[PDB]
RNA sequence: GUACACUACU
RNA sequence: AGUAGUGUGC
RNA sequence: AGUACACUACU
RNA sequence: GCUA
RNA sequence: AGUAGUGUGC
């Protein structure tokens, strides 16, 4: 996408499109993500709270994964995705990161 | 396929219990595949996907004013229609595999539309588009419809349908009713292959033995089963069913006893441990001491490397004459009196030129100028030695042995006792001695001390300077490691040894018996005297400080001379083919070191180089005895269950003559112990499932295992590499015929002498050796024959038509080959002639027997060896064979041929024990061809048999098995342990978790002991006699053949018995004289042993039956335990891979492992097999089928063997063809998961070896960089000896055209206008008219003039449309012409007929005119014996075939291509004839004359448009590869966590010709289609011949050679006809199996190109590669493509990404404003997104984007109505408590009645056809239905029914009254299925 | 179609 | 030598 | 009676 | 083995 | 000397 900026309070969603560490659909890979990867998005020009600026994000529950052991003689784990709890949104992952 | 609908079909399959409803599932699956292809094709055409529109709707859409009162169009419905340019196109989609349905529906539509065609005054084109689902190929019928659509972009996958078809079939496999349902037609047989049987069979003594071996009722069953005629009887299976129901009692009791053995087993299986390995080692060392002569003295060692080395002296000149003077003055100056020192001083005096260097160089340069002036050799001028000071110089570095300067005693002592001219157990060194191993360890430490130091040289060479950029940007660490190799003394040592051995071979070619020669290298200290195959040499090293020499046990003595020391090695005598491997050793060294080192920082490079300097330079058996048993020792020590003690105690025989053998033996011994200790350090990677495919599988990459050959930690893939790679270090053909022929004869005769005495009975019951359980065999064959021939009904048709039984024998490529075959006759005169000529040659050679074998031997069976095609020519000329159908002739030779003879010879393989190979006579080939193809096409049906799988796809079959077993294990452990793991959610939960169901995965990697020798051949009689697709007379003849085949004789070879009658001592227990009765006959009757590989498919089928019995035993044994099991068993000829997955609860896993291995041994023994327990190992993770691994679902292969064959042999034709074959060595490595940097190392080594062969290394005399406008060899084309510069994905895909292709892509990237740069290749080739040529670089002008005048033609034009492709172009330019004689060829019959035809009076022109008037048999085979005989006669006019018939070795070809490098060998007139309108010419003046001529030619824009039109725009593969390289976008780097196997899709998606190419050329040689229509194929071929003007160019060439010659030439005309029909043959060409190992699975074509570019860029990670625009074209192989693709794909990706980004990441309350702000204001992939939205709105698939078309205001009712037809669902109403309304798409029912009785029912449809009524009744009565219709009514016409199904199940669907009665009759067949009526209820209006 | 090379099972 | 392939050259 | 030729190098 |  | 070998070969 080659598109002019899209400022929304304190985020550039164009930079969210161009991001590579924050477009995962797992809740854990965004919750455990880095501040360097989030510092790409910030473009404020005068807000006063992160909670007021993060309103322009998703409130739907993400599809995270839960790995269980298999109980076999070559023992291993089998991971898979799964809808999380009402709290496992995208805004909550960004707030925990912050 | 819309995953929800996928899941509804899948849950519709899992719930199936009836055999009557799976037919409905199959029909729904086929129509779902059909309309999926319809939607995708109407998408790629941008036409509206209509369904079920009749003709009347088409008429009122085209002509909307007529009423149907005028006309009645027929009520047949197309798939779709299209009206454009006042033409109606009736379109019909097919997903068939053959055109048989297409032609009949074409006839139907065309016939029923010719009436309406000329009434409405519009033409009606009938278009049929058929796609093949296994290999996506479009076949559009209308050649006018393709003019509308020049480019068609379907890229879809039909494997989500193949999966459901195969799992539904294997669910309902053993049922017979459903197999009758999925029958194509009926069980039909053809005409008989023979009209009468063989009554001599019943009186045959082998049949008498076979019959009296069996008890009486089995005798009667066999007697009546041979005579069963399946065509006469009512059902074909009424014999198989009879014998199955006979033997079912004994079968079931055996399976139940073997299943009850699960409780008798204790958990003590054959584990490895250090105790058993130590005891096996003790028994081994005792056995080896009793076999060998164990030595303790260190000076009995053999040379580990046949070379000593010293470093270079910079203080001396590296001039050749100065080094010659230094060598002579340093040999003369030896201080001391050793044994041979006077001979060394005398040889130093014989080469003393004093100081007359100028006279020496003048004389030698004059001789070399005389030699290089001719193409031939200089004849009839003798060479005189010139007296130079103190040297009789004969040539450069060739000195006479002067009898005045050496004493006769010293000369005799030197040539007798040092050179070995004229001069009882094998003596090996004690590998278990402490002092011997300690001396070995000090040898290795001393070599590491000298060779690890730096050189003091630059590391610049050919490999580094020319490929280091590629190697470096693939991986910086590979570049650093290769640099560190090139800095040390290892690389200088092995480079000096390669250069010195190349000089030794170049020097010893023209050495004489009285001359010695001197060979030099780039090191000014290391020399070599070549003494007078068997090259004898001695290395001489001048070194300053004593003890500063590399000595791998080869030194004779270090001596004191002036100005330092001098060391001379012992005299080494080697073969030419061993010195050949020595020359190529830097490639082996560098490959081995970089492959061992790769991606492992725990290893030290000096350790790897120290090991690999000895493994890369070992050309003796002493390491062959260690590298192949190392696999079995280390893997059996690593495994769960093995008999490594038995392998060491019985089979490991180390043969340690060298000290490196002793060192490596201690490495193997330590690694066995260490391999046992570390098997608990193998972990599994966490598996990501998706319910669709497995990503991230395999084995974890932790370095915890101890390395084997050198200290360090290592991971499991690298550990298996260290185990399995050293076997490919071994050379091939290190065996001597004199010893391996006696070894093969001994092992055959020992097995036969064992079986003549000890093996008496044939059948058993208690698993005795070489005996078969009869009842189990018979019942298992009955079951598997029933299953296999009940799958497919036309199986005899498939056998006859896939193997050409009805055709002539001259059309089968195994009967017309050039391999050896045996023949028996009175061949006395020819053998006496060749014997007296070879003795005459011997005595003439020594001036400057067969008859003693014949007279001593009375019962000598006389023979001679012949090629196969010559034997066929002889049998056709002597009228033994005819051009009748071949299978009748085979059935006649099955009676007419009684005595079978077989001789043998050695394989000459790299195994320590060589393998026997049997050559049989031609009639045996015919009969075993018949038997084996009958067995083959049934092994094609069985999924467990793996020879029938075509090559290397077995690596993908392994992955499919492993993935289904992981999925089974996951689902089974989640199902069985469901309630326990729910009750989990602390002392109370652990003991709860101890009682749950635990899993077990077991993998048996089995081999079989003596698969062909110790095999009961009598079970194959029961395989033949039970076969229902044969006639009784055919069975009778085949069994009579096998009865005669068991009475076969084994002729011992004549050279073997030459070397046994010249033996002069009676051998102790001569088994050869025992079996041959003291050598009075050369033949031995072999009975049981059926040679080798003669019966691969038959034995594989019976082995698959054995594994079926084993599978059934394990199923019953586990269902005794109330647990689940999945057994897979892949069966090759004898390699077996059984994988057992068990989830049970009752007993421990050790008891199950012990039971399973006991029962595997027993199940192999019940069928006459025997599991090789010494080589059979059991693991958890590692599968190992035929050299193919599967680690935990991730496929794995040793790519090191394909890397190590990059210095292999070749044809040695020219500098291009050698490079071509060596690059093919690296492409196969890339297929087997090689990293990119090691692939570039292999490509570099390939170029290095090729330039070494022709003296083209940088600086040498054939180096082309000083002759062309180029700054490096990357800027010289490959044809003119440049190096290959292309991306690695491009090299792997197209291959060797990637040089030209990548050069043209670079020119496009450099010179196109800026606005056309991020576009397709077709849109950029159209901008060549805007190029200016005055600013092209001189390199670019040169390389285009190469492509314009030496690759293409001068008469070509930029406005042509159908020029040739790269495939129709020979690529060589500079090939050396060798002056050779043909050969002997006296032994051939057809060659004698050829020589009788040359001396015939004007007879050869009849042959030429018969070839020319019937020209198609210059490129293909002939249909009858006349065509074949004239082709066989004509093939002797080609020289290259005649030199192919005479045997040659690649070493002599190599030496000749070295030495003939400065000769004039390039016929430059053949190159000059290429363009505009002397003798031979060297390489350098060919370069000069070529660059002289190309400066005179001109190059304009029209010529570049010719170049781009003929290299790129022809071929669709070149278009899509250029588009992948231009338009690629790289993505996110990630590791290769789960690799997978994927086949290469074909890039030429569209086909024009639908007959076979031989048939098309045979029909083009006439003007008559001879078969279905062929009106299109001949006119496509005629358009191709006329539009590129092949015929006129051929006429111009024959006319100009007529004008040059004057007399009417025919041989040139046949060369022109041959080239013409070659070009036509590659034009028609109507595939391959190229499976790769890629980081994900590639389903489409563009996904395969994405994974090929994403894999081959870095070693460490892989990238996600998406493309800018459509990277495909519209087929039409030799046809231009001037039309690009509409960018609808970009619009699809854009709005799919936008909608899913917007509802995944953006807040929900503001998503429409986000969408508007995207659409109005952004751009996706350089295209404005408003334009992509306009593309979607103007398209015909707006129904895909319904949520996008809403929230923006562009959506209307036609879209929703269109959409509704697609995804149709079911709607119920009315659960009040009496009328139901079940509505669907154009399908609604209304049902009126009480609880008891229903009054009437009204269906409502769109069309009233009896198919659609039952379909609608099935779908509308499958949802929520109040009740179960529980009453009946008498019934007369459609009704609603129900059948009962066990435990409260019913099926609800509408039948006809007639169909109610018919299905009640069919389920009232007398059977086992308990009968359920379809008791019918209420009437359906 | 012929020739050559390679891998794999015998 | 039979097999199963793959790739090169005419 | 003859039987004909490569490397020649940063070392 | 090939050439005079 | 070298190569091969519990079959003498080269
Ligand atoms: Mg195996
Ligand atoms: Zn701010």
């Amino acid at each position: 996408f080659e598109g002019p900026p899209i400022k929304t309070g304190l985020l550039d969603l164009t930079e969210l499109m161009k991001s590579q560490d924050l477009l995962n659909l797992n809740y854990d890979n965004i919750r455990n993500s880095n501040l360097i990867s989030f510092s790409k998005l910030i473009c404020c020009e005068g807000s006063d709270n992160i909670n007021d600026g993060l309103e322009f994000l998703s409130d739907d529950p993400m599809n995270f994964t839960e790995g269980e052991a298999i109980h076999s003689t070559p023992i291993f784990n089998i991971y898979y995705s799964k809808r999380g709890e009402r709290h496992m949104t995208y805004r909550n992952a960004i707030k925990l990161l912050i | 396929m819309d995953y929800q609908e996928y899941q509804q079909f899948l849950a519709r399959i899992n719930t199936a219990r009836d055999a009557c409803v799976a037919k409905d599932i199959d029909v729904d699956l086929l129509m779902a595949r059909h309309d999926y292809f319809g939607r995708e094709l109407c998408k790629s055409l941008n036409i509206e996907y209509r369904n079920d529109v009749p003709f009347i709707d088409i008429i009122l859409d085209i002509r909307p004013e007529v009423d149907p009162l005028t006309i009645d169009a027929p009520h047949i419905t197309p798939d779709n229609y299209l009206y454009i340019n006042n033409v109606l196109y009736i379109i019909d989609y097919k997903v068939s595999v053959s055109n048989e349905s297409s032609v009949i529906t074409y006839d139907k539509y065309y016939e029923l539309t010719r009436d309406i065609s000329d009434r409405l005054s519009i033409p009606i084109e009938i278009v049929i588009i058929r796609i093949d689902p296994v290999s996506r190929d479009l076949h559009i019928n209308s050649d006018r419809f393709k003019e509308l659509y020049p480019t068609i972009v379907v890229d879809i996958n039909f494997n989500q349908f193949f999966d459901l078809k195969q799992l539904l079939y294997e669910k309902f496999g053993d049922d017979e009713e459903f197999l009758l349902k999925v029958a194509h037609g009926d069980f039909t047989l053809t005409a008989p292959w023979c009209k009468t049987g063989c009554p001599e069979f019943w009186k045959h003594p082998i049949y008498k033995e076979f019959k009296m071996s069996m008890p009486v009722p089995e005798r009667r069953l066999f007697e009546e089963s041979v005579k069963f005629n399946a065509y006469e009887s009512e059902r074909w299976n009424t014999n198989l069913v009879k014998i199955r129901e006979y033997t079912k009692k004994d079968y079931s009791e055996h399976i139940s006893k073997s299943a009850k053995n699960i409780f008798l087993a204790s958990g003590f299986y054959k584990q490895p441990n250090k105790n058993e390995i130590s005891e096996g080692w003790t028994l081994m060392v005792e056995r080896v001491q009793d076999q060998r002569e164990i030595s303790k003295s260190l000076h009995d060692q053999k040379p580990s490397i046949h070379f000593i080395w010293g470093a270079h002296n910079p203080g001396n000149s590296n001039n050749a004459t100065f080094k010659l003077i230094l060598l002579s003055k340093s040999l003369q100056s030896i201080k001391g009196i050793s044994t041979y020192t006077e001979a060394f001083k005398s040889l130093g005096k014989m080469m003393d030129i004093g100081d007359k260097a100028i006279e020496y160089e003048e004389f030698c340069m004059s001789l070399k100028s005389k030699a290089r002036s001719s193409w031939k050799q200089i004849m009839n001028k003798k060479l005189e030695p010139k007296q130079i000071n103190n040297a009789l110089v004969l040539w450069e570095q060739q000195f006479m042995i002067n009898n005045d300067l050496i004493d006769k005693s010293e000369k005799l002592k030197l040539f007798k006792n040092f050179c070995g001219i004229g001069k009882s157990k094998p003596k090996i060194l004690d590998f278990d001695d402490a002092n011997m191993y300690l001396a070995s360890l000090t040898m290795m430490e001393q070599s590491k001390k000298i060779l690890s130091k730096s050189n003091g040289l630059k590391p610049d060479n050919f490999i580094l300077n020319e490929f280091g950029s590629r190697i470096k940007d693939a991986n910086k660490e590979t570049y650093d490691n290769m640099h560190k190799i090139f800095e040390t003394g290892y690389w200088q040592c092995i480079s000096d040894f390669s250069t010195l051995m190349k000089n030794i071979l170049s020097v010893s070619q023209y050495n004489r018996h009285n001359t010695f020669r001197i060979a030099m290298c780039a090191n000014n200290n290391v020399f070599a005297i070549v003494f007078p195959a068997t090259v004898v040499y001695s290395i001489i090293v001048l070194h300053k400080e004593e003890e500063n020499i590399f000595n791998p046990g080869c030194l004779h003595g270090t001596f004191k001379c002036m100005n330092g020391y001098i060391s001379i090695s012992r005299a080494i005598r080697l073969d030419k083919e061993r010195c050949q491997r020595i020359v190529s050793s830097p490639g082996l060294f560098l490959t081995t070191c970089l492959l061992f080192k790769h991606d492992n920082p725990t290893l030290v490079m000096s350790d790897i180089m120290n090991f690999s300097i000895y493994t890369s330079l070992s050309i003796t058996k002493s390491v062959l005895s260690l590298t192949e048993p190392a696999r079995y020792m280390i893997m059996n020590s690593l495994a769960i269950s093995s008999n490594v003690k038995d392998y060491i105690a019985e089979k490991f025989s180390p043969y340690t003559k060298t000290l490196f053998s002793v060192y490596m033996t201690r490495l193997i011994k330590n690694a066995c112990f260490d391999a046992y200790d570390q098997r608990q350090r193998v972990q599994l990677r966490d598996i990501y499932l998706s319910d669709y495919d497995i990503t991230q599988k395999g084995i974890k990459d932790n370095r915890e295992l101890t390395s084997i050959w050198f200290p360090g930690s290592v991971t499991l893939k690298e550990y298996l590499t260290q185990i399995y790679l050293p076997f490919y270090f071994n050379a091939k053909g290190l065996h001597e015929k004199h010893h391996v022929m006696v070894d093969l004869a001994k092992t055959i005769l020992e097995i036969e002498c064992e079986q003549r005495e000890n093996i008496k009975e044939i059948w058993s019951t208690n698993c005795t050796k070489q005996t078969v359980n009869l009842k189990i065999l018979i019942h298992s064959l009955c079951k598997n024959l029933l299953a296999d021939t009940s799958r497919h009904n036309h199986l005899r048709n498939r056998i006859e038509n896939r193997n050409n039984f009805r055709r002539s024998i001259t059309t089968i490529s195994t009967f017309t080959s050039s391999k050896s075959c045996l023949k028996i006759g009175d061949f006395r005169k020819e053998k006496e002639l060749q014997s007296v000529k070879q003795k005459k040659i011997l005595e003439v050679q020594s001036r400057k027997n067969y008859e003693m074998l014949r007279n001593a031997m009375p019962n000598y069976t006389d023979y001679i060896s012949t090629k196969v095609f010559d034997r066929l020519y002889e049998l056709l000329d002597k009228k033994v064979l005819t051009d009748k159908p071949v299978i009748e002739q085979i059935m006649d030779m099955m009676i007419d041929h009684k005595k079978f003879y077989f001789t043998f010879f050695n394989k000459g393989q790299k195994t320590s024990k060589d393998r026997e190979i049997f050559v049989g006579e031609y009639e045996a080939k015919m009969c075993m061809y018949a038997v084996e193809r009958i067995a083959k096409e049934r092994c094609k049906l069985n999924p467990d048999e793996m020879i029938s799988e075509p090559g290397d796809g077995k690596l993908k079959v392994l992955e499919q098995k492993s993935e289904q077993e992981i999925r089974f294990l996951v689902e089974t452990t989640r199902q069985k342990n469901r309630e326990i793991d729910e009750a989990i959610e602390l002392g109370k939960i652990e003991k709860l978790s101890l009682g749950k169901a635990k899993g077990l995965k077991m993998e048996i990697n089995a081999d079989m002991s003596k698969w062909s020798a110790q095999d009961v051949f009598y079970k194959y009689f029961w395989l033949i006699a039970l076969d229902p697709i044969l006639y009784p007379q055919e069975k009778e003849r085949i069994l009579y053949f096998m009865c005669n085949y068991m009475d076969k004789e084994l002729i011992l070879p004549d050279e073997l018995l030459f070397n046994l009658l010249d033996q002069k001592v009676a051998y102790q227990n001569d088994i050869i004289a025992t079996m041959t009765n003291q050598l009075n006959s050369n033949t031995v009757l072999i009975k049981r042993n059926w040679l080798q590989g003669n019966f691969n498919y038959t034995s594989s089928y019976v082995h698959s039956c054995a594994m079926s019995v084993y599978k059934e035993i394990l199923k019953e044994a586990i269902t005794l335990l109330d647990g689940s099991i999945l057994v897979n068993s892949l069966v090759h000829s004898d390699d077996n891979q059984t994988s057992i997955t068990i989830v049970q609860d009752k007993m421990e896993n050790d008891k199950i492992i012990d039971f399973a291995m006991k029962e595997f041994e027993r199940a192999c023994l019940t069928f006459g097999c025997q599991a090789n327990m010494k080589k059979t190992y059991v693991t958890n993770c590692i599968k190992e089928f035929v050299s193919l691994f599967n680690l935990y679902g991730e496929p794995f292969s040793i790519y090191g063997r394909f890397l190590l064959t990059s210095v292999g042999d070749c044809a040695y034709i020219g500098p291009y063809e050698d490079l071509a074959s060596r690059i093919s060595s690296a492409q196969t490595a890339i297929k087997h998961g090689c990293p990119p940097s090691l692939a570039w190392v292999s490509i570099a080594i390939s170029h290095w070896m090729t330039s070494l062969t022709y003296n083209m290394l940088p600086g040498q005399s054939n180096d082309p960089i000083d002759y062309f406008p180029a700054e490096n060899r990357k800027d010289i084309p490959i044809e003119l000896n440049g190096v290959l510069d292309a991306p690695l994905s491009m090299i792997s895909t197209v291959g060797l055209e990637s040089g030209n292709l990548y050069f043209l892509i670079k020119l496009l990237s450099k010179y196109t206008p800026v606005m056309q740069k991020r576009e397709s290749v077709v849109n950029q080739i159209a901008e060549v008219k805007n190029w200016k040529v005055e600013d092209l670089t001189d390199n670019e002008i040169f390389r285009l003039k190469i492509l314009r005048y030496l690759v293409l033609d001068a008469e070509m034009d930029p406005s042509d449309i159908m020029g040739e492709t790269s495939d129709m172009r020979g690529r060589s330019i500079l090939t050396p012409r060798k002056f050779t004689t043909a050969g002997s060829l006296r032994k051939l019959y057809s060659f004698s007929k050829y020589q009788d035809r040359l001396s015939s009076p004007g007879g050869m022109v009849e042959l030429f005119t018969y070839l020319l008037e019937k020209p198609e048999l210059l490129v293909t085979k002939g249909e009858d014996m006349k065509d074949y005989m004239e082709s066989v006669i004509f093939r002797y006019n080609s020289k290259r075939f005649k030199e192919s018939l005479s045997i040659q070795n690649p070493a002599q070809l190599f030496i000749e291509q070295i030495l003939f490098s400065h000769k004039p060998v390039i016929d430059f007139s053949g190159i000059r004839d290429k363009y505009i309108n002397l003798g031979k010419v060297t390489f350098t003046e060919a370069y000069r004359l070529l660059m002289r001529d190309l400066s005179s030619l001109e190059l304009t824009n029209d010529d570049i448009q010719v170049i781009y039109s003929y290299i790129i725009l022809n071929d669709p593969m070149m278009i899509t590869i250029a588009n992948t390289h231009i338009l690629s976008i790289y993505g996110s780097p990630q590791r290769r966590m789960g690799m997978s196997c994927s086949t290469m899709p074909e890039f030429r998606n569209l086909k024009l010709i639908h007959h076979s190419p031989a048939l098309v050329l045979r029909a083009y040689s006439k003007n008559n289609p001879d078969p279905t229509e062929m009106a299109r194929d001949l006119v496509h071929l005629k358009e191709f011949v006329e539009n590129t003007n092949l015929e006129e160019k051929m006429k111009v060439r024959i006319a100009m050679n007529e004008a040059e010659k004057g007399q009417r030439d025919i041989v040139f005309e046949l060369k022109e006809m041959t080239r013409f029909y070659q070009v036509c043959y590659e034009y028609v060409k109507s595939h391959k199996i190229k499976v790769f190992i890629l980081p994900a699975k590639s389903y489409t074509t563009t996904d395969f190109c994405s994974l090929m570019q994403g894999n081959l860029i870095k070693d460490k990670e892989w990238y996600t590669v998406h493309y800018l625009k459509q990277i495909l074209s519209g087929g039409h192989k030799a046809i231009m493509q001037h039309n690009a693709t509409s960018e609808q794909n970009i619009a699809f990706e854009c709005f799919k990404l936008i909608t899913h980004f917007a509802d995944s990441f953006i807040d929900s309350l503001s998503r429409s404003a986000f969408l508007q702000l995207i659409i109005d204001e952004f751009s996706y992939k350089d295209v404005k997104v408003s334009k992509l939205y306009d593309i979607i709105k103007n398209g015909y698939n707006r129904t895909d984007f319904i949520p996008l078309l809403f929230r923006t205001g562009d959506l209307r009712q036609a879209d929703l109505d269109k959409y509704d037809a697609m995804k149709s669902h079911e709607r119920v109403t009315w659960n009040d408590w009496i009328n139901l309304t079940i509505t669907g798409y154009n399908r609604s029912i209304t049902i009126i009645g009480e609880d008891n009785k229903l009054t009437y029912a009204e269906l409502c449809l769109t069309r009233k056809t009896p198919e659609n009524i039952t379909i609608s009744g099935r779908k509308l009565l499958g949802s929520r239905h109040g009740l179960k219709f529980e009453n009946m009514s008498k019934i007369q016409n459609y009704y609603i029914t129900y059948r009962k199904k066990d435990r409260h199940q019913f099926v609800y669907q509408i039948h006809s009254h007639e169909s109610i009665t018919r299905r009640n009759e069919e389920h009232m067949a007398i059977r086992t299925r308990i009968y359920n009526e379809i008791t019918p209820v209420c009437v359906v209006n």
